[PDB]
RNA sequence: AGCCUACGGGCAGGCGCCGAGGGUAGGGCCCGUGACUGGGGCGAAGUCGUAACAAGGUAGCUGUACCGGAAGGUGCGGCUGGA
RNA sequence: UGGAGAGUUUGAUCCUGGCUCAGGGUGAACGCUGGCGGCGUGCCUAAGACAUGCAAGUCGUGCGGGCCGCGGGGUUUUACUCCGUGGUCAGCGGCGGACGGGUGAGUAACGCGUGGGUGACCUACCCGGAAGAGGGGGACAACCCGGGGAAACUCGGGCUAAUCCCCCAUGUGGACCCGCCCCUUGGGGUGUGUCCAAAGGGCUUUGCCCGCUUCCGGAUGGGCCCGCGUCCCAUCAGCUAGUUGGUGGGGUAAUGGCCCACCAAGGCGACGACGGGUAGCCGGUCUGAGAGGAUGGCCGGCCACAGGGGCACUGAGACACGGGCCCCACUCCUACGGGAGGCAGCAGUUAGGAAUCUUCCGCAAUGGGCGCAAGCCUGACGGAGCGACGCCGCUUGGAGGAAGAAGCCCUUCGGGGUGUAAACUCCUGAACCCGGGACGAAACCCCCGAGGAGGGGACUGACGGUACCGGGGUAAUAGCGCCGGCCAACUCCGUGCCAGCAGCCGCGGUAAUACGGAGGGCGCGAGCGUUACCCGGAUUCACUGGGCGUAAAGGGCGUGUAGGCGGCCUGGGGCGUCCCAUGUG
């Protein structure tokens, strides 16, 4: 089905993920459907972290499934806190 | 969407069926002169209402046969065979050239 | 790796006096004042005439033996030079004094544009409270290009500096003598530098 | 190398057969309906083409058979009944098709 | 005619269509090579004449034809890039 | 915001004109040399052949059993075997093996790119919505007996479980013949008839959860079709029997000559059919002032293939690299009856070649598969290793130091040069030693809440004692090319058309800045040169931007076919052309 994932980017040893939904048969790194947000895995900058929550929701809703990871970096955002 | 052109009809000899020729134009790539440029499409006629002369408008369609994906959507003109006489003229001096 | 070896010889090459050195280049000779012309069993001979190639080359690597700098790296900032919108020529020369390494030639940390990168590398600077070696460091405008810490305490740094004082220096720089401080105030200009060096010339030998 | 892929292969013989199996008492059972519909009985013509919409709709619960495909027989089988037995019968037995 | 069967039917098996490839025959294209042979290019000296550049010592050139160790000569017509 | 040319035809000149060079680029290789580190990159040739290891599994919350543990026994008591639980081995059953990873062979093609179509279609797992699960029955492995075989495996006989198979029912709904209605390619609605559903398992057990059945919608992925764009040869000019179309049928998820019977006689071609030759295509990459030219390795997208060649089976999906069958070639085992294997996966071996790497660490991270979860597997991946192969940072010191050591070179013998260069003085402190030492890692999971939202609690680091910080701390590799003109850089000696140089022009035949050594000089620098290749210069295929009286080039002359091009005025259309918005890029 189709996920929403880290796609890894920038240098060796400077990870830099790419929050994205693709099809779970993407290799990765690959072709993805739309980026939805990225995320520093060492917060070596202020906006360590980003999410476009508006379409986020979106995904989720019309099937989408986030890594148990993706989860973390969603829930955090305030993704699921509805109020 | 579901492209459609014009052209003139150059064939009905086939049954429910008939070829029909479409010009294009455009400028050369490097040098720029409009030239012109055809092919010929074989249309659904399930009726062989067109026939021989007609300038009509086809347009993509389901595939109706191994040449056949063009029905006949109108006729815009009838008669002239002055554009069919070019075509075949055309035709006749390919004869002049072999040997 | 840098230059290394006879400096005072490519003053006599260039014909121009290198101010390279400290006190010497300001005794009775930079090398120069006592052998002006050029090194080699020759030199003292009728000089020949110089082409186009003489010239742009010359006028080019006279601007390259001054910042002491490679082969790579000048080429690269030329080049880098020409990117930037602004005088190609100037802007060049901006790139230069920029250069760190520079920045604490031109603040008087240091007697030579050489003893300059010395410092530099043995870590006996800083920049916003930051030690920095890479004599390459492009200087931004607004930086406390200070001495080190540990460094301020020195034969030479102390020298250096106690002989800076009253010489006003740099209309693009701030020597704070106090605290050994200073301050890359802007990117300087085409008037505020002086070198015996027309860029133009630089420009035309890089087109080939 | 005893990579119990075979474990599918195994299976898939098992399948294959069960496939086959059910497939060619389809294509069988169409016939001798068919056979009875262009002969005449109607009476049971029908009674067996029942059984066929049945088995059709059997094995298409199951991977084999399936997908419109279930359709596609089913309609040209009940298809051919009709016209067969409409070469002079009427609808004797009600079952099957609809009057 | 074996097997299974709730006797409706299924499996196995048989035959046929097509069929990988193989065999036989005859064609097409391309490549390598071949006694010998044709011209072409380059190389210290070569042998024979001297056609051309000046009326090049018969103005030259040319299409063609015949002839001659060789350049070449000559016939017919053409050109001036000859007078 | 971007554009340089030179050398060489002559006694000399101008023009024409070719050749050659200076530039940039590389998956490079070769010579000489070689210190440090970071990020990258590395079989371009034999899609030749491969030892060994590792690369796809997982679920006991679908089911029975074998073996071995620990806890209990059983019937008034004992054989035992029953129960519970943990592991383990296979089997049955489920999902995954079609992704991921490799390669460029083939393919000149709707293959690819780009923009569209599908009233002609499919889409497992995931999400939304609607409805449902009553009853009955069967078989086959594992297991047991016997027998064949060297082995691989295999024949027969006998039991058994289930989310495996099957019959009957309920039919929310769906499928099909037929009619009507609407819409218009097979779209939607409706009526009569016929046909089709389901599986259980777990727990905190009457409740919750994982799962199952039918239909509709969504998301994702994909099949098929169409316009236009995509190499050389015209010394390939004619091509065609499924050939082109039709009716009917077959097949498919679906259109279609994709296949078939019957019919009609057509389809294509100088706008280059057919044939030959070459080739994966693209985003991009290199060059260039640009227009162009060249190109497709790393990365991403698509395609195609898995020693060669066919084929179907299973499946939502395949003609399936580590699945099956057959033929061919190779490898191996054999008791000659027979049997096993496939690196263009990661390493590594071999052959070839000028040339291309470690049989390393680790699932900690990300991603993938399976599972309620714990967890498992993952040569995808994250890291490390080797190679100046590329890019970038960096070291071999810094200041002082003679009208100038020594040595060597030149000399008009007075001197000039290497040369502030060295020594020496002082200063800093790569290497090395010691201390400290990560980010990458918060979620899965555990209670509060309700298993949701929210809160709280805990575990996990291959790289690595590495980066980095702090303290101590030694002056500590330099090469290679060139010096006649292009083209920066000159003298001495040796050599005498010899030896040799050479990119073009050319140098050497006693007085060579061109050969060889030295001195000095110039240019780059852990590199420098060489060879090969691409663009440039080349304005020399000229659209930008060339020509044809004598330099290469007007057809021997006409007539004329197709094509190309075309006077003045008025009006219609709006194809070219132009502007805007929007989608895509
Ligand atoms: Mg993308
Ligand atoms: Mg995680
Ligand atoms: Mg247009
Ligand atoms: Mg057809
Ligand atoms: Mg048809
Ligand atoms: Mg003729
Ligand atoms: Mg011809
Ligand atoms: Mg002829
Ligand atoms: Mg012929
Ligand atoms: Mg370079
Ligand atoms: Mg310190
Ligand atoms: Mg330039
Ligand atoms: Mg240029
Ligand atoms: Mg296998
Ligand atoms: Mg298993
Ligand atoms: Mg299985
Ligand atoms: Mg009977
Ligand atoms: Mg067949
Ligand atoms: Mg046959
Ligand atoms: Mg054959
Ligand atoms: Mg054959
Ligand atoms: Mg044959
Ligand atoms: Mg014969
Ligand atoms: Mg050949
Ligand atoms: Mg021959
Ligand atoms: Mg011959
Ligand atoms: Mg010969
Ligand atoms: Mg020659
Ligand atoms: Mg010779
Ligand atoms: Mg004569
Ligand atoms: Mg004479
Ligand atoms: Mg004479
Ligand atoms: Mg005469
Ligand atoms: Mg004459
Ligand atoms: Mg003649
Ligand atoms: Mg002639
Ligand atoms: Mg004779
Ligand atoms: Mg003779
Ligand atoms: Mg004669
Ligand atoms: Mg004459
Ligand atoms: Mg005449
Ligand atoms: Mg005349
Ligand atoms: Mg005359
Ligand atoms: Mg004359
Ligand atoms: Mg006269
Ligand atoms: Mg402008
Ligand atoms: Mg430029
Ligand atoms: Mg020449
Ligand atoms: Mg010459
Ligand atoms: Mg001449
Ligand atoms: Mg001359
Ligand atoms: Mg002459
Ligand atoms: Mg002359
Ligand atoms: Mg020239
Ligand atoms: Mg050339
Ligand atoms: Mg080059
Ligand atoms: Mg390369
Ligand atoms: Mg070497
Ligand atoms: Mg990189
Ligand atoms: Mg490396
Ligand atoms: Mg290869
Ligand atoms: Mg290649
Ligand atoms: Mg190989
Ligand atoms: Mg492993
Ligand atoms: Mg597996
Ligand atoms: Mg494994
Ligand atoms: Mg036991
Ligand atoms: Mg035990
Ligand atoms: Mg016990
Ligand atoms: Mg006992
Ligand atoms: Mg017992
Ligand atoms: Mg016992
Ligand atoms: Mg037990
Ligand atoms: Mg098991
Ligand atoms: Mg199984
Ligand atoms: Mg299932
Ligand atoms: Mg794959
Ligand atoms: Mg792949
Ligand atoms: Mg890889
Ligand atoms: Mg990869
Ligand atoms: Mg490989
Ligand atoms: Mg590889
Ligand atoms: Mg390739
Ligand atoms: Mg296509
Ligand atoms: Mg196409
Ligand atoms: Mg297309
Ligand atoms: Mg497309
Ligand atoms: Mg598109
Ligand atoms: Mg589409
Ligand atoms: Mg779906
Ligand atoms: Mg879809
Ligand atoms: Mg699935
Ligand atoms: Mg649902
Ligand atoms: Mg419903
Ligand atoms: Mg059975
Ligand atoms: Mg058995
Ligand atoms: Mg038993
Ligand atoms: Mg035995
Ligand atoms: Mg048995
Ligand atoms: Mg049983
Ligand atoms: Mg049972
Ligand atoms: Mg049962
Ligand atoms: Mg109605
Ligand atoms: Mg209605
Ligand atoms: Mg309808
Ligand atoms: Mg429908
Ligand atoms: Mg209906
Ligand atoms: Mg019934
Ligand atoms: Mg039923
Ligand atoms: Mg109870
Ligand atoms: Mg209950
Ligand atoms: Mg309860
Ligand atoms: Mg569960
Ligand atoms: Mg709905
Ligand atoms: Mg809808
Ligand atoms: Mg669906
Ligand atoms: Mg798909
Ligand atoms: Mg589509
Ligand atoms: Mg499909
Ligand atoms: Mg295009
Ligand atoms: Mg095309
Ligand atoms: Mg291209
Ligand atoms: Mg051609
Ligand atoms: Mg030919
Ligand atoms: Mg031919
Ligand atoms: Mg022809
Ligand atoms: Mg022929
Ligand atoms: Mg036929
Ligand atoms: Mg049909
Ligand atoms: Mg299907
Ligand atoms: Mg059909
Ligand atoms: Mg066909
Ligand atoms: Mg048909
Ligand atoms: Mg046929
Ligand atoms: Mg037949
Ligand atoms: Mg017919
Ligand atoms: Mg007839
Ligand atoms: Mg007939
Ligand atoms: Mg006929
Ligand atoms: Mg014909
Ligand atoms: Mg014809
Ligand atoms: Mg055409
Ligand atoms: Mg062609
Ligand atoms: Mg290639
Ligand atoms: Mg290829
Ligand atoms: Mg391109
Ligand atoms: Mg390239
Ligand atoms: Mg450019
Ligand atoms: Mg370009
Ligand atoms: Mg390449
Ligand atoms: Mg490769
Ligand atoms: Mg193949
Ligand atoms: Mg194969
Ligand atoms: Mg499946
Ligand atoms: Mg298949
Ligand atoms: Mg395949
Ligand atoms: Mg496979
Ligand atoms: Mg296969
Ligand atoms: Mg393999
Ligand atoms: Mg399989
Ligand atoms: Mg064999
Ligand atoms: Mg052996
Ligand atoms: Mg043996
Ligand atoms: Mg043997
Ligand atoms: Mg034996
Ligand atoms: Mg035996
Ligand atoms: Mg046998
Ligand atoms: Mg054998
Ligand atoms: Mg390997
Ligand atoms: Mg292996
Ligand atoms: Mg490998
Ligand atoms: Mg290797
Ligand atoms: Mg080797
Ligand atoms: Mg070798
Ligand atoms: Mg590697
Ligand atoms: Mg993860
Ligand atoms: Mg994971
Ligand atoms: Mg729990
Ligand atoms: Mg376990
Ligand atoms: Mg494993
Ligand atoms: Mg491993
Ligand atoms: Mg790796
Ligand atoms: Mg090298
Ligand atoms: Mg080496
Ligand atoms: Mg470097
Ligand atoms: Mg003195
Ligand atoms: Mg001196
Ligand atoms: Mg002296
Ligand atoms: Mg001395
Ligand atoms: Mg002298
Ligand atoms: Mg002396
Ligand atoms: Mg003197
Ligand atoms: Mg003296
Ligand atoms: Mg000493
Ligand atoms: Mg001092
Ligand atoms: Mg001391
Ligand atoms: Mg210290
Ligand atoms: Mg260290
Ligand atoms: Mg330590
Ligand atoms: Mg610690
Ligand atoms: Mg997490
Ligand atoms: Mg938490
Ligand atoms: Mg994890
Ligand atoms: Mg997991
Ligand atoms: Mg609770
Ligand atoms: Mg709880
Ligand atoms: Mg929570
Ligand atoms: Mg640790
Ligand atoms: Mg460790
Ligand atoms: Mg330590
Ligand atoms: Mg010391
Ligand atoms: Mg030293
Ligand atoms: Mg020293
Ligand atoms: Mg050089
Ligand atoms: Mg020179
Ligand atoms: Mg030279
Ligand atoms: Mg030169
Ligand atoms: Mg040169
Ligand atoms: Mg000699
Ligand atoms: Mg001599
Ligand atoms: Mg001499
Ligand atoms: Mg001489
Ligand atoms: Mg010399
Ligand atoms: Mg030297
Ligand atoms: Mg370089
Ligand atoms: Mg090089
Ligand atoms: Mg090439
Ligand atoms: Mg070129
Ligand atoms: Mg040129
Ligand atoms: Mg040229
Ligand atoms: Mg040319
Ligand atoms: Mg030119
Ligand atoms: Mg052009
Ligand atoms: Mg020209
Ligand atoms: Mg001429
Ligand atoms: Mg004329
Ligand atoms: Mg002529
Ligand atoms: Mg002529
Ligand atoms: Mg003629
Ligand atoms: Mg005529
Ligand atoms: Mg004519
Ligand atoms: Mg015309
Ligand atoms: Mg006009
Ligand atoms: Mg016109
Ligand atoms: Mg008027
Ligand atoms: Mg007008
Ligand atoms: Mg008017
Ligand atoms: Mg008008
Ligand atoms: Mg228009
Ligand atoms: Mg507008
Ligand atoms: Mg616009
Ligand atoms: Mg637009
Ligand atoms: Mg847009
Ligand atoms: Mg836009
Ligand atoms: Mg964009
Ligand atoms: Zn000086």
């Amino acid at each position: 089905m189709v996920k929403i994932r880290l796609a890894r980017f920038g240098s060796k040893h400077n990870p830099h993920y790419r929050i994205v939904v693709t099809d779970a048969r993407r290799k990765r790194d690959g072709k993805y459907i739309e980026k939805i947000g990225y995320y520093d895995p060492r917060k070596t900058t202020p906006d360590w972290l980003k999410v476009d929550v508006e379409r986020a929701r979106y995904w989720l809703s019309v099937g989408a499934q986030p890594t148990d990871t993706a989860r973390r970096l969603l829930r955090q955002a305030g993704v699921f806190r509805q109020e | 969407p579901k492209k459609v052109l014009t052209g003139v009809v150059v064939s009905d000899k086939m049954q429910k069926t008939v070829t029909v020729l479409v010009e294009r134009q455009f400028p050369h790539p490097l040098y720029g002169k409009v030239i012109k440029r055809s092919k010929k499409y074989l249309a659904h006629d399930p009726e062989e209402k067109y026939k021989l002369g007609d300038v009509v408008e086809i347009i993509e369609s389901r595939p109706i046969s191994k040449r056949k994906r063009f029905r006949v959507l109108r006729l815009v003109e009838s008669g002239r065979m002055d554009l069919v006489e070019k075509y075949l003229i055309r035709r006749q001096n390919y004869q002049s050239l072999s040997k | 790796g840098r230059y290394i070896g006879p400096v005072c010889r490519l003053c006599r090459r260039e014909g121009v006096k290198l101010y390279l050195k400290g006190e010497r280049c300001y005794s009775p000779k930079c090398a120069m004042e006592r052998r002006p012309y050029p090194p080699g069993q020759h030199g003292q001979k009728r000089a020949r005439r110089p082409s186009d190639y003489a010239v742009r080359l010359r006028e080019k690597q006279k601007l390259r033996r001054i910042y002491g700098i490679s082969e790579r790296q000048f080429r690269n900032l030329f080049e880098e030079a020409s990117k930037k919108k602004g005088v190609t020529g100037s802007v060049f020369l901006g790139l230069l004094e920029s250069r760190l390494d520079n920045v604490v030639y031109r603040l008087g940390f240091a007697v030579s544009r050489r003893q300059a990168r010395q410092l530099v590398r043995h870590g006996h600077i800083t920049v916003n409270g930051r030690r920095v070696d890479l004599p390459s460091y492009r200087v931004r405008p607004g930086d406390e290009i200070a001495v080190a810490e540990k460094s301020r305490n020195l034969e030479l740094i102390r020298q250096n500096l106690e002989a800076m004082k009253g010489r006003k220096v740099g209309p693009w720089l701030s020597l704070d003598v106090e605290g050994m401080k200073g301050k890359f105030l802007r990117l300087p200009d085409r008037e505020d530098l002086a070198l015996p060096v027309n860029e133009q010339l630089v420009i035309e030998f890089y087109s080939r | 190398r005893n990579l119990s892929a075979l474990k599918r292969h195994r299976q898939s013989l098992k399948r294959r057969l069960r496939n086959k199996a059910k497939k060619s008492a389809i294509k069988t059972l169409s016939k001798k309906a068919v056979q009875l519909a262009q002969e005449g009985k109607a009476e049971e013509a029908l009674k067996i083409m029942r059984k066929a919409e049945s088995l059709i709709d059997k094995a298409a619960k199951g991977s084999t058979l399936h997908k419109n495909a279930a359709a596609r027989r089913k309609s040209r089988l009940m298809r051919k009944v009709r016209q067969l037995l409409e070469a002079a019968g009427a609808p004797l037995i009600g079952g099957g098709l609809s009057a």
